[PDB]
């Protein structure tokens, strides 16, 4: 028989053993149909690293085990594709001479030499080595194709109309995360996805992506939109979705009411605070916000409006007109305060304050007339208002609802800036009236705009 | 010396990605 037998394979760098000898080395003796597994006492397995850093596998038969005549002994074990082969088939490594049959990546050689050593003879036996002449090959599994999808959403979610500018495409990059120290490859594969107005979903795929790595995606920052990237597949079979969701915008509008001067400008402050109770800073369209404060100056030329474009989602707003800008107006607000989770319009209404005019007519000497005014809430007026008698602006003061004025024939006094929706009555004092018949135009009335009352004194 | 024959093959392992069975044999004959 032959003895001192041993079988040797040097694996090429394109394959490798499995963890924990899951590789299951065994030698099977095959003879007359029947298959039998050599025991620990008949064969031993050694893995070693050669000087060139290749893995060598040896099945050493128990030295005095003699091969039974005509029996086929077969070493068997599993290998798996190494990273080298997974990269090679993905196209990421070039083959050198000697790597694969005719440099075909589908026919990588598994071995860098294999042989059997054996002795024969009693006494000083003789030793031969025969190299195996078969040089087998294999194809690694196909590399991955990794889909990527882009979804655009309007402010209020999926398939809602988008109003913001979009670029005409986005460059997406697949990042192969480095495992063995080193840096991530951020340009591993790239694709340009089309972007068309009102096409909300669009797909491409990275081709020829090597298995063995974790992947991530890079997608550009697009102004006016927030960005979410998710792997909707798995670690080993990645598939990515990028969602761009438009950010909300706050429109500040001014409305003039009962105001025939359209050439005034108004200053409107907006206070903007973050969900994390914090200083909001930055520029949103034309408006810069410094430490939560922003100021919008409105006029006819800017269509009585300003827009803070594309504020953080959830931003808290409180709009208020500057004190100076409110003089001469009853100022009311719609949507003054809120949280910005969709587009919002906040409206400042400046309603010009009403005046009262009183006129003395004489038919058929100063005349004293008492004005009584109660405010909208029906409490008597206290305060001083500008009053005009032929271009002479004198202050007129109301105490507890009453003021009193002195008119000559054909004089008008005009009292400005009175409170909106208050009620006046006028009455001549009975001493002024002595001798004359007094009647009134518009003696009582509601200050919902500029009003006129007339006192006519007829002699007799 | 007896005659020896030697055969080495690799086989894809059915239904598994990237696994292959190596088979190195020896037969001795008188
Ligand atoms: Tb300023
Ligand atoms: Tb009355």
């Amino acid at each position: 028989g032959i003895h001192h037998v041993s079988i040797k394979d040097v694996l090429s760098k394109y394959v490798q053993l499995l963890p924990n000898g899951s590789s299951e080395f065994r030698v099977v003796k095959e003879k007359d149909g029947s298959s039998e597994i050599l025991t620990e006492n008949q064969v031993t397995f050694d893995t070693k690293t050669t000087s060139e850093g290749l893995v060598e596998v040896t099945a050493k038969f128990s030295p005095n085990y003699s091969l039974e005549d005509g029996a086929r002994y077969v070493l068997k074990f599993t290998v798996t594709s190494s990273q080298e082969a997974l990269d090679a088939i993905a196209g990421d490594k070039k083959l050198e001479a000697g790597d694969a049959e005719g440099s075909d990546v589908n026919k990588l050689y598994s071995n860098k030499g294999a042989s059997v050593t054996y002795s024969y003879g009693i006494g000083n036996s003789q030793t031969k080595t025969k190299e195996y002449s078969d040089n087998p090959t294999f194809k690694p599994s196909d590399p991955l194709t990794v889909p990527v999808e882009v979804e655009w959403q309007g402010v209020t979610g999926a398939r809602t109309v988008i109003t913001a500018d979009q670029p005409s495409n986005v460059e997406l990059k697949l990042v192969q995360k480095n495992k063995n120290g080193g840096s991530d490859n951020q340009d591993y594969r790239k694709t340009n996805v089309n972007v068309s107005k009102n096409v909300s979903n669009e797909t491409r795929n990275f081709e020829k992506v090597a298995k063995g790595y974790q992947y991530d995606l890079i997608a550009p920052d697009v102004p006016a939109f927030t960005k979410e990237i998710k792997n909707v597949g798995t670690e080993s079979n990645p598939s990515f979705k990028v969602i761009y969701k438009q950010l909300p915008s706050l429109t500040i509008k001014k409305v003039l009411e009962a105001e025939n001067n359209l050439n005034k400008e108004f200053r409107i402050k907006v206070k903007l605070t973050s969900p994390d109770s914090k200083p909001l800073n930055g520029t949103f369209g034309e408006i810069t916000v410094v430490n939560g404060e922003a100021e919008i100056r409105v006029e006819k030329r800017k269509r009585w409006r300003g827009i803070l474009s594309y504020l953080p989602r959830g931003t808290h707003y409180k709009v208020e007109e500057e004190a100076a800008s409110t003089n001469g107006y009853h100022v009311t607000y719609e949507n003054q305060e809120g949280d910005l989770n969709k587009d919002e319009t906040s409206t400042v209404t400046n309603h010009k304050l009403p005046s009262l005019s009183v006129t003395k007519k004489v038919t058929g000497k100063s005349f004293k007339i008492t004005i009584n005014i109660r405010d909208a809430q029906n409490s008597p007026l206290n305060g001083t208002y500008t009053a005009t008698v032929n271009n002479k602006r004198t202050p007129l003061q109301f105490t507890n609802g009453r003021a009193s004025i002195d008119l000559n024939k054909d004089q008008t006094i005009k009292i400005d800036g009175l409170p909106l929706d208050s009620h006046y009555t006028v009455e001549e004092e009975t001493n002024s009236s002595r001798g004359y018949q007094v009647s009134y135009e518009n003696q009582e009335g509601k200050l919902d705009g500029d009003k006129s009352a007339t006192v006519t004194n007829n002699k007799n | 010396e007896p005659q020896t024959t030697l055969h080495k093959t690799i086989t894809p392992i059915s239904g598994q990605d990237d696994k292959y069975e190596l088979s190195l044999d020896i037969t001795s004959k008188l």
